[PDB]
């Protein structure tokens, strides 16, 4: 699954 | 649920404080899927794990796909407006 910190 | 407009304040060397997941490629907004503890979107409060991100700073994001709002996100500086709801 796609996840990202930003 | 009804669009609210949420303030951040973010030091130059931090992050947000949120992880992000969806976008145009997965049929879905993007998603607020985690809140950091003591990073700006903690410490102002207002934003939730499943809120939609609408716009960041008057950036239209319910169209790009997940690559672009993660870098649309991560160039925002300083006094940050969020356009959020909570699907
Ligand atoms: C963020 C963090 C913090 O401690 C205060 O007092 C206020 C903010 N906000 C919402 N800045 O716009």
């Amino acid at each position: 699954r796609r996840e990202t910190q930003v | 649920g009804p669009i609210r407009k949420v303030l951040l304040l973010k030091e130059d060397h931090e992050g947000l404080g949120i992880s992000i997941t969806g976008g145009k490629e997965h049929g879905v907004p993007i998603l607020i899927s985690e809140i950091h503890p003591g990073q700006p979107a903690d410490r102002c409060g207002g934003l939730h794990v499943g809120d939609a991100i609408l716009a960041v700073n008057g950036v239209n994001l319910r169209d790009t796909k997940h690559k672009e709002a993660v870098t649309i996100l991560s160039q925002q500086r300083g006094e940050i407006e969020f356009e959020v709801v909570y699907v």
